[PDB]
């Protein structure tokens, strides 16, 4: 029965990620609490009304094929439907578990994706959790050579979580993963221009207010790109340039579209070329900026079938000439010029000149130092800096292949090669390449902004194990957010909270701050009062204001420590000092303290 | 003073003020996470202005009731004196408050409002003295009881100003810190307070002079001579303290503003001194 099943399934288009369809021509809701009864009843209603009868027929014949015959191939697809909620079917967390169980019985530990997902479900206790089976499955999935498995094992051994700490195994695994990832790239993309894959590494809950409040969180908000912006003829150039830019660098709600921007740039350049002379005051600036952008787009080849090297070079020389008067920015233009004449043509001296003329610019990120280091390695008699210093600069700036080359150089030589540093480097590289390891962030956002919330929890939970602190905070926040005061706390189960606490804790220990505060507040709500002091002190040590004030608050009441008002007023002075705007609050708190003091003096 | 329709407008104002402040507090509350966040929210401009309005109104009401308690009911002459002399000192407080920028915002207006209440009290006390002099009755003597009431008012003002000036000079001596601007502010408060104190001393000497005159007339030269003598004496005390305090600091603006009127008063004192030479 499976052949016709497939022939029908070929006609549903499992999922539409709206970030892309929004490129042809907002916000979302997160839930606050959780209850299996509500989920089950919503599931019943969805099965009752929403599903179309053709879906009924295909799904029922799928069930039949998966139950009668151990088809071992309808099993997997039904699994993926029920788990990632594709083909307009809803999320169930137990049916997926049962079907993965049957699949793993069938394949006898031979298909690694299923093994990985099963290990995740055994370590999260979503369905109780037990680390032993989880670690065994991670080992078995490393055997077959699954990447994410090796990565999560490395992250586990490197953070000391759930097992004793070890740097040797982590370094070995990270070197292996970096080797494979380097092998995954071609020579052109690695040398000439790096493929531009959109980043969705952002944490959730920054489009909204934030964590633990507004203007109170120490770590800066992380939303790198969202709809960049800033009267008849004048505003025309600003509008057209911003249209081009926002259409090139894709946003979070709307992904990128290239051919539109290409046609637009071509048209505007061809129509504005003859009489550029009269745009002297400011329009020349954005005009030459548009020229630079269009030239880079010609050179790379995106939005077209193939790059046009000669046209790009001509337009680039013209734009440079125009920039010479009014001395506009020359970063990307000279960068790309140096790039072309180094590999396309073999004229190297002019390339060195262009590089040295563009080194101190701002638009360069890491490419220049990389090219200079490689060239000095190929021809050392040029007396052009020191390659080690070039690699240090590049790595400190944030160029991806620079990380790998710098790691190789620093391990091959002494140069203070502590194993910790090498491990940290390789881990940063693996985490940051982000194009083969964690592609599911895009899928996660897609599922999020079409209201399918649970599957987003699943995806971020799977990622969080891989070490992406951003995934950790996003998952934890989706499982528990801090409630507005004078309002009931969330109504979720205990297991949900005892998982969220661990996620927040690891997120804190990775380097983030706010997670520590929210973890302390969670322990507070659960009325531990014992470990709370630990986390709050760990947050205070890094100059977190809310943590200080809360430590003062917990000291002054009898919980834990017993009413040492002296240290209470001391901490209130601490918080009043460390910042300015919060004077009034610390003072009013000390005033309430003194008031309690006098009312006790009465008795 | 207070017309009935003005009292109605006052009722409207106070109730709408309380409504506004409670609504804004509740709004800022329910949309917050912790106390500290709602504090940072209240510190925002608009709600800050609303709370300042509330504080100002309640403080003025408290002060008005305290005035009712101390001076009982005010006469029309006193009220006219107030309505006439207020704006000069009000603009002077505006000058000294705008002398210091956003850094010194709250405590400046605090102490300015305090000293404003004090100078108003001083003027009312002076005019009440002048009334007591006009309405004086010789059917009884200047008994220790009526004199005790009046001098009790006087010594209340004297002691409160003395405690404040001593607290402030102690704070100045203790805090020889980097914020010398705050110490200068404190010394400006001291200057105003001691000007008020010298007003107290002058009026007190005038009262004792009149009481000793009463004493001599009941039991047993022109009093104007000794009156002018004490007035120029107190003016000398002012000028001496003003110089001895403002020179140390080396202030460019308050110095000249005070000393120009000081030397005009000194010109008048030289005239009165020549009159004394005439009667000498």
């Amino acid at each position: 029965p499976w052949p016709e099943a497939r022939h029908l399934l070929n006609t549903i288009a499992k999922s539409r990620d709206p970030m892309k369809e929004a490129a042809m021509e907002v916000g979302f809701y997160v839930p606050m609490d959780y209850s299996p009864r509500n989920e089950e009843k919503n599931y019943q209603s969805i099965w009752q009304n929403e599903i179309t009868d053709s879906q009924r027929h295909i799904y029922e014949l799928l069930v039949q094929s998966s139950e009668q015959f151990n088809n071992s191939e309808a099993t997997y697809t039904l699994s993926q439907i029920h788990l990632w909620s594709q083909y307009n079917f809803p999320h169930n967390m137990t049916l997926a578990h049962k079907y993965l169980e049957k699949f793993n019985d069938l394949t006898h530990f031979t298909n690694h994706s299923a093994i990985f997902d099963l290990a995740v479900m055994y370590a999260t206790g979503g369905c109780p959790q037990d680390s032993a089976k989880a670690l065994l499955y991670y080992q078995r999935a490393a055997q077959l050579g699954n990447l994410k498995a090796k990565q999560v094992l490395a992250y586990k051994y490197y953070s000391g979580f759930n097992v004793p700490r070890n740097f040797h195994k982590s370094l070995v695994l990270y070197r292996d993963i970096a080797e494979q990832l380097r092998k995954s790239y071609s020579r052109d993309e690695w040398d000439i221009v790096f493929p531009y894959w959109e980043s969705y590494n952002v944490r959730i809950s920054d489009f909204e207010s934030g964590l633990l409040g507004k203007g109170l969180n120490s770590v800066p908000s992380s939303t790198v790109r969202k709809r960049t912006t800033r009267d008849a003829s004048e505003r025309r150039i600003i509008r057209i340039y911003y249209a081009a830019l926002n259409d090139y660098k894709g946003t979070y709600s709307q992904s990128r579209n290239c051919e539109r921007a290409k046609n637009l740039l071509e048209l505007t350049y061809k129509e504005f070329q003859p009489h550029v002379d009269n745009l002297d005051p400011l329009q020349v600036f954005y005009y030459v900026r548009c020229l630079q952008l269009l030239g880079h787009m010609y050179f790379t080849g995106e939005g077209s079938s193939k790059p046009n090297i000669h046209m790009a070079e001509e337009i680039l020389t013209t734009s440079l000439e125009i920039s010479r008067r009014a001395q506009g920015p020359i970063g990307r233009a000279c960068i790309d010029l140096g790039l072309i004449n180094q590999y396309i043509t073999n004229n190297i001296s002019q390339a060195i000149s262009y590089y040295m003329k563009a080194m101190k610019t701002q638009a360069n990120n890491g490419i220049v130092e990389f090219q200079l280091s490689k060239l000095a390695t190929s021809f050392p008699e040029e007396k052009i800096g020191d390659p080690f210093n070039l690699m240090e600069t590049a790595y400190l700036n944030g160029f991806i292949p620079a990380i790998y080359e710098f790691a190789v150089m620093i391990e091959s030589g002494n140069s203070k090669s502590s194993v910790e540093n090498t491990a940290y480097l390789f881990k940063t590289f693996v985490d940051k390449n982000e194009a083969i390891m964690a592609p599911k962030l895009r899928t996660a956002f897609a599922a999020l902004i079409n209201d399918r919330s649970e599957v987003a929890l699943w995806a971020y939970s799977q990622l969080a194990e891989q070490g992406y602190e951003t995934a950790q905070v996003s998952a934890a926040y989706l499982m528990y957010q801090l409630p507005y005061e004078f309002e009931d706390p969330p109504r979720t189960t205990d297991q949900r909270k005892t998982l969220a606490i661990s996620y927040y804790t690891r997120a804190f220990k990775q380097g983030n701050i706010d997670a520590g505060v929210v973890a302390g507040d969670i322990y507070f709500q659960m009325q531990n009062y014992s470990k709370a002091m630990a986390l709050y002190q760990g947050a205070a040590l890094k100059y977190s204001i809310q943590a200080i004030w809360n430590l003062g608050y917990m000291h002054e009441h009898g919980l834990g420590v017993n009413r040492d008002f002296h240290l209470a007023k001391r901490y209130y002075d601490q918080v009043s000092e460390h910042d300015h705007r919060f004077y009034l609050a610390s003072k009013l708190s000390v005033l309430k303290l003194h008031l309690k003091s006098w009312l006790t003096w009465i008795t | 003073m207070v017309p009935e329709n003005r009292r109605k407008q006052l009722a409207i104002f106070v109730v709408v003020t309380y409504l506004l402040t409670f609504y804004c507090v509740y709004s800022a509350t329910k949309t917050s996470v912790s106390f500290l966040q709602v504090t940072l929210k209240l510190n925002e401009g608009f709600n800050l202005m609303v709370l300042s309005i509330f504080i100002l109104l309640n403080s003025t009401l408290l002060w008005q009731l305290l005035t009712k308690l101390l001076f009982g009911e005010l006469r029309l002459i006193e009220h006219e004196h107030i309505f006439e002399r207020l704006p000069f000192t009000i603009i002077n407080t505006l000058f000294m408050s705008s002398l210091f920028h956003e850094r010194y915002f709250f405590t400046v207006a605090f102490f300015g409002l305090l000293l404003l209440y004090l100078k108003v009290f001083h003027w009312i006390l002076k005019d009440r003295l002048e009334a007591l002099l006009q309405s004086i009755n010789d059917s009884t003597t200047m008994k220790t009881l009526i004199f005790s009431r009046f001098s009790f008012n006087l010594v209340l003002l004297a002691v409160v100003d003395y405690q404040i000036i001593t607290r402030c000079i102690s704070s100045i001596y203790t805090n020889q810190k980097s914020d010398i601007e705050s110490t200068s502010l404190y010394l400006i408060q001291v200057m105003e307070f001691t000007m008020l104190l010298i007003d107290l001393l002058n009026l007190f000497l005038q009262t004792c002079l009149n009481f000793w005159e009463f004493y001599r007339s009941q039991q047993s030269e022109g009093k104007f001579m000794y009156e002018k003598a004490i007035d120029v004496f107190t003016r000398f005390l002012k000028t001496a303290l003003h110089l001895s305090m403002l020179i140390p600091f080396r202030m460019p603006m308050m110095l000249l503003k005070d000393v120009v009127w000081d030397i005009l008063a000194l010109y008048q004192s030289g005239t009165s001194l020549w009159k004394i030479w005439r009667n000498n």
